[PDB]
């Protein structure tokens, strides 16, 4: 995204395989390892069952 | 230039194209060990069109053999016009697929479908510019219907640009060898609309009809039946071949042909016909080749065409003629029998000449007629098949290999769509 | 093409003004000119987005006079 | 605990594994026969013939991040929405 | 000028070699009792390539012949074209190292390297200009994949500025009659990538294939076999004894196969194999050669190209043809399969002609393919090694005839870089 000077965003390339390496660089550690992080949090296969169960309870 | 790749599949395929070969070679001047012992030069100026040239002069035709069973491919090498083909051209299995569709379509002629693809790439790409693929092969068995429609529908796959005619054998009402035929032939008209561009219907009923009246031969085998579709095979593609004054191939054809996509299915006829106790009566003239070719009998299709109307004809006339009696002639046709043709196109008549006729033959003529009446031809088998359907029959012998059910209805769904297509141009 | 007829054929689009033949012209059309616009010559058969460009046509035959989100 | 496979992740691989340790879930540095419950690709999905769990890897994507797809796909939505869509 | 000099190792080795030095003086016109009868001025011009002149008009090959058994120097002895060697060359030991590799490269190859390398330095310093060695050897036995690595190890380092090729056999995993065989290999594998120039893998199951399904031959032996590996090694140095109007040395070959040092791993073929009732239906053309030289039916190895991607390609022609012919052939494989080709490599293919064919033919080609797709071969020997290192299986031998545990897992981890390398350019 280019943010244009009035705000306006600008959507230029669109990546199916950005570069998640994080070298080491500390913005990149900090940016990407929890963004992965957060992606497998958000679909750890037993979160279901779990809800299930505690629902069940 | 214009080169054309030949397939045989099945027992009726593989036989016919035996009979075609030889009737190509005698005219070309091929003999049996692949030399050329020819009279005229312009017989070899377009051999390219069907034989590729290999070393020594010698000329190999551009065919492919395939079949489920190995037996029969013995009987095509060990026959006259035999030891022509190519060795590796003779693909083949174990097991003939019996009579069943979906062995052939689905389960045991999958494993072959590769390696007659790979030879059809090896033989067309050999070619300077390809013009199409033709095809013999008979509906109603096994190895015929399923291999041939999923090789049909493997290769427009690939070449959705070349013209694939199909010259095919439909079952009969009378003479009938099979009792699960009728499926076969339903579960493969379906593939046919959709992945080829022509289609000549050929019954055994008209062809035995042809050999017992207007030949009227003793004992009509296969070999003659075999002769006559070999006959109008070689006749369709002469504009390619040798020079004349009104040269039509097979894409001019099709444009003159075809008004509607899914409407190319014609029907055949080769009009200079016979018996040997009678060619010094009758004068071999075009008025008298005229009348033959538009003969309701003559006609090697069992649908009369009284009973619609033609959409239109094309007529490929052989030899030395006057353009003048051509066209006169087959203006006068449409003047009489004028109830017969559709009024919404005018000039109904597609008119080609070649200037070498026949050997043997002073004028010739083959007759390719697209008319409504060819429904008969469809809506017979779909009563058949109706009456296996409902009191549901040999089914597990066609579920048994991965066909469900619902296979079969959308198969004669789109047939009677076909036949309602056909119908309604008629009224 | 098959599919396309059946689509046409389920959801009653054709009428006196539309029939097949003008369906299927509109067909071959489309496909032509989305199969000559991909690098490949090929592309047998109608991808999704002359897909698109078919229903937005129909959807211009119907209900004239109005808005395209109407529409 | 919950199985990834990190054989195709490549640049994605450390981030990947501190991360998997953040988790306290256990890893498949090499891979292995059985189905695995979250397959980590790098680029394709067609990099590994995978038939359950779960793939980082929409099928397809390679092509449609592709410039040409999206552009054209933009330009349909603006035909759809000119007023929404004048970001591109 | 420009001469090699030629080893031969094991049963496999000594085979080969023999059908090859057959093919070769038929090629030269050597009579088999080492005469020249001969009909052309250019069978004499470069025959100091692989031959020496003795006296009154005879010619005798350098085939430095070597084994740990004496069996084989008999066969070879009393056989086809038998006497034409000098009898002096015959290095013969007392057993055959069974089937150890240990007993080769340490023990029983080292009682008779040093017999090797005195007739090896005798005749290399009888030569001109000596362009370098070749070997063939297999890698599945004790003598061949152990003498061809001790004895490349120290003519290496005698001759660091020389030409080493080996046309080695890899076993197989279907065609089987060794069971410590996998071990050898893995041994061998980590000396024949620093050690030689060159190296082309002839698995015997893409010979197999090749006689069954090209040649339609009911019942192959050995000796049909070796008549392929002989007709690559004729065309690898065609153009170093007959001329061409596009000349291919030996080192011209290397300098446009090997991007990076240790990828020097090739696939052989030869272009016009048929059958012999097959002929009569053919046209001998360059684009029907170019077309049987790049399926995955006709390459000598047992790994699909299909799975990987070339990086690089020869094709020494041999034939009066025309260049523009071969360019245009070239140019249509590169557009029309472009996925099967590496994209950093424009022009992949490195082209040669020769004007002399073969007795016989009119026309022929050997095509040397460098691609990522070799990688499975070496991963379809490790797996197997590794079946039989876990559980220590038959490694009492081994570890009796003076190695120890670490070489192994050494070889191991240089075999394991090697695939993890040759995969990181696909
Ligand atoms: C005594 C005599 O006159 O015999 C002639 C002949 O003219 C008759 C009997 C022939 C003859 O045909 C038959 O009797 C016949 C019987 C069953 C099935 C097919 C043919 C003939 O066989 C056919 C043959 O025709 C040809 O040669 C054509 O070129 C034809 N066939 C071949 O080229 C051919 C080549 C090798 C082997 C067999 C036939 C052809 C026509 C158009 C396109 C391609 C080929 C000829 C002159 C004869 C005989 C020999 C009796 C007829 O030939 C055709 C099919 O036009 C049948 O009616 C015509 C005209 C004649 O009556
Ligand atoms: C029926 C016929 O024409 O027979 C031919 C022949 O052309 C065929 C059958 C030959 C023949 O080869 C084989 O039968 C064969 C069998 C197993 C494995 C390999 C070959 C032939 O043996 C091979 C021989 O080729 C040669 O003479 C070459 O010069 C060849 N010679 C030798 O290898 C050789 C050497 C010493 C003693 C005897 C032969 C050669 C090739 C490359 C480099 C140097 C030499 C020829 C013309 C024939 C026969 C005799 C059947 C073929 O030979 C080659 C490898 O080019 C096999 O396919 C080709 C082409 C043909 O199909
Ligand atoms: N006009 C001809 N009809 C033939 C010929 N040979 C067979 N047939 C007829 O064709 C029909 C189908 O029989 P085939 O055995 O040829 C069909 P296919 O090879 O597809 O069956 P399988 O080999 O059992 O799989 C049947 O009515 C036969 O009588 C022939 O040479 N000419
Ligand atoms: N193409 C050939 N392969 C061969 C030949 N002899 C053996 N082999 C194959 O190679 C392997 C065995 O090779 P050899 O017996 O020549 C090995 P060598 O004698 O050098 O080892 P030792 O057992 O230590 O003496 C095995 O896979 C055989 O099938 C041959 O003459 N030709
Ligand atoms: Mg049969
Ligand atoms: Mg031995």
């Amino acid at each position: 995204i280019l943010l244009m000077k009035n705000l306006k965003p600008i959507l230029l390339g669109v990546n199916a395989n950005p570069s998640m390496r994080i070298e080491p660089s500390l913005v990149d550690e900090e940016v990407k390892v929890a963004v992965i992080r957060d992606t497998l949090r958000l679909m750890d296969p037993l979160k279901k069952k779990r809800e299930n169960q505690s629902q069940q309870l | 230039m214009r080169e054309i790749v030949h397939i045989q599949a099945g027992q009726c395929g593989n036989q016919i194209g035996a009979k075609f070969w030889e009737v190509i070679s005698d005219e070309h001047g091929i003999d049996p060990t692949g030399t050329y012992h020819g009279d005229s030069d312009l017989q070899l100026d377009r051999i390219s069109v069907y034989y590729n040239e290999a070393t020594g002069g010698k000329y190999v035709p551009r065919a492919i053999l395939v079949d489920l069973e190995p037996g029969t491919m013995d009987s095509v090498r060990s026959g006259p016009f035999g030891q022509i083909f190519r060795p590796d051209n003779f693909v083949f299995g174990q097991s003939g697929a019996g009579n069943n569709w979906a062995k052939g379509h689905y389960t045991e002629g999958a494993e072959l479908v590769d390696s007659v693809l790979d030879v059809v790439r090896k033989e067309a790409e050999s070619c300077d510019c390809l013009q199409g693929f033709q095809l013999t092969h008979s509906l109603g068995g096994g190895t015929g219907s399923g291999m041939g429609t999923l090789l049909i529908s493997k290769i427009r796959e690939e070449y959705p640009d070349r013209i694939m005619n199909t010259f095919s054998v439909v079952p009969s009402p009378k003479v009938s060898d099979t009792v699960v035929e009728p499926y076969n032939a339903t579960l493969s008209v379906h593939q046919l609309v959709e992945n080829t561009d022509e289609t000549y219907c050929i019954d055994n009923e008209a062809l035995y009809d042809i050999c017992f009246r207007t030949l009227k031969l003793t004992t009509p085998t296969y070999g003659d039946l075999n002769h006559l579709v070999s006959a109008t095979m070689s006749g369709v593609t002469t504009c390619l071949r040798f020079p004349g004054q009104l040269n039509a191939d097979l894409r001019k054809l099709a444009v003159n042909m075809v008004p509607f996509p899914r409407l190319h299915f014609f029907m055949p006829g080769f009009a200079p016909l016979t018996s040997r106790g009678s060619q010094q009566y009758r004068a071999l003239t075009v008025p008298e080749l005229t009348q033959q070719v538009f003969d309701a009998k003559n006609m090697m299709a069992a649908c009369d065409p009284r009973h619609g109307r033609y959409l239109t004809v094309a007529a490929v006339f052989r030899g030395r003629m006057s353009m003048k009696e051509v066209d006169e002639q087959m203006l006068n046709v449409q003047n009489k029998n004028s109830s017969y043709f559709v009024e919404w196109i005018p000039n109904n008549v597609k008119t080609a000449v070649c200037d070498i006729p026949p050997r043997g033959l002073k004028m010739a003529v083959t007759f390719i007629g697209n008319s409504t009446a060819i429904q008969e031809l469809f809506k017979r088998i779909s009563e058949q098949f109706t009456a296996m359907f409902r009191r549901k029959a040999f089914l597990h012998w066609y579920t048994g290999e991965g066909m469900d059910e619902m296979e079969f209805t959308e198969a004669e769904s789109n047939m009677n769509d076909l036949v309602s297509e056909y119908q309604q141009y008629q009224d | 093409p098959t599919g396309f007829r059946t689509f046409i054929r389920s959801c009653k689009l054709s009428s006196s003004s539309l029939s097949m033949a003008a369906v299927d012209i509109l067909y071959i059309d489309i496909t032509r000119r989305w199969n000559s616009m991909t690098l490949d010559q090929r592309d047998s058969g109608m991808c999704l987005q002359a897909f698109v460009e078919a229903f937005f046509f129909l959807a211009q035959r119907k209900f004239k006079m109005l808005p395209l989100h109407e529409q | 605990p919950v199985t990834v496979d990190s054989s195709k992740a490549r640049t994605s691989l450390d981030a990947l594994k501190i991360s998997i340790r953040q988790l306290k879930w256990k890893e498949f540095p090499f891979g292995r026969r059985l189905p695995c419950d979250i397959y980590w690709h790098g680029v394709s999905f067609h990099d590994n013939d995978i038939f359950s769990g779960q793939v980082n890897k929409f099928p397809g994507m390679t092509e449609m991040v592709r410039k040409i797809t999206l552009s054209r796909a933009v330009r349909t939505m603006q035909n759809l929405f000119p007023e929404e869509y004048n970001f591109y």
